[PDB]
């Protein structure tokens, strides 16, 4: 039971840490899936994800860097993740090397991820399931205390 | 103006779209005559054998 | 939206390697049709020795 209870609190922890975004991949219930790695791979479109500065142009100077390869589109940052940017942006894979530099150049600390419809709907169902398994490890361990 | 230089970098891209294609067409070229060789090749062999 | 015209790129792209795959396929159905005919040929080629054998 105490096992139980631990792994339960873990993964309620997890599932409200992940949920943060303000430097990681936000959760996948508040995030956008197309042009976000749900498709947009190799050419047919594109996905990108950084935190340059806290403005739009400080965005256009991150992405000014990417030597526009692939995604030439200027990157556009708007979230209350740090009260600066968090981007869903375009850098297509055809061009993950400019991708990259994009937002290396200028310290945007990309933070990045797969968030295909697959992938998103694994979060939520993962998420759930960590609601749930604490609620019923709560549920067994207060009828073993009971016993 | 950099809307136009994204243009024009969007049009660059494009490019490496007709590459691309090109690329593809020469593999294509290329398989349908390593295919017809081998074809012509392989097959007869065996019907020279059945036709001596 | 300012990813229209890397979409229409896509498109172009995608629309030209279909072509060339289905090119390409038509291709090795006609390499096929060559064997085939190939075939055919040595066949009658056979047929035509078979007469000469007959007049061996």
């Amino acid at each position: 039971t105490y096992a139980n209870y631990n792994s339960a609190k873990t993964n309620l922890a997890a599932a409200e840490r992940k949920k943060t975004g303000d430097l990681s991949v936000r959760s996948l219930h508040d995030i956008v899936k197309p042009e976000d790695f749900v498709l947009n791979s190799e050419h047919l479109t594109t996905v990108l994800v950084a935190v340059p500065k806290s403005l739009k142009s400080d965005f256009e100077k991150s992405y000014e860097t990417l030597s526009k390869n692939v995604v030439p589109a200027s990157a556009s940052v708007i979230a209350e993740d740090a009260e600066y940017v968090l981007f869903n942006v375009h850098l297509f894979k055809k061009n993950v090397q400019e991708f990259t530099t994009a937002a290396r150049e200028k310290k945007f600390i990309p933070r990045e991820f797969n968030y295909s419809e697959e992938l998103i709907d694994q979060l939520k169902k993962e998420h759930d399931s960590a609601a749930s398994l604490e609620q019923s490890l709560r549920v067994q361990l207060v009828r073993l205390a009971k016993t | 103006l950099t809307p136009n230089q994204v243009n024009d970098e969007l049009n660059k891209m494009q490019a490496f779209i007709r590459k691309e294609a090109e690329e593809k067409a020469k593999e294509i070229q290329l398989k349908a005559d390593q295919e017809y060789e081998i074809e012509k090749t392989n097959i007869v062999r065996n019907e020279t054998n059945n036709i001596d | 939206s300012q990813k229209n015209g890397i979409a229409t790129l896509l498109q172009a792209e995608k629309e030209a390697h279909e072509i060339v795959s289905k090119a390409r396929k038509y291709r090795q159905d006609k390499l096929k049709q060559a064997k085939t005919d190939a075939a055919k040929e040595i066949d009658s080629y056979k047929i035509q020795k078979d007469k000469e054998l007959k007049e061996f």
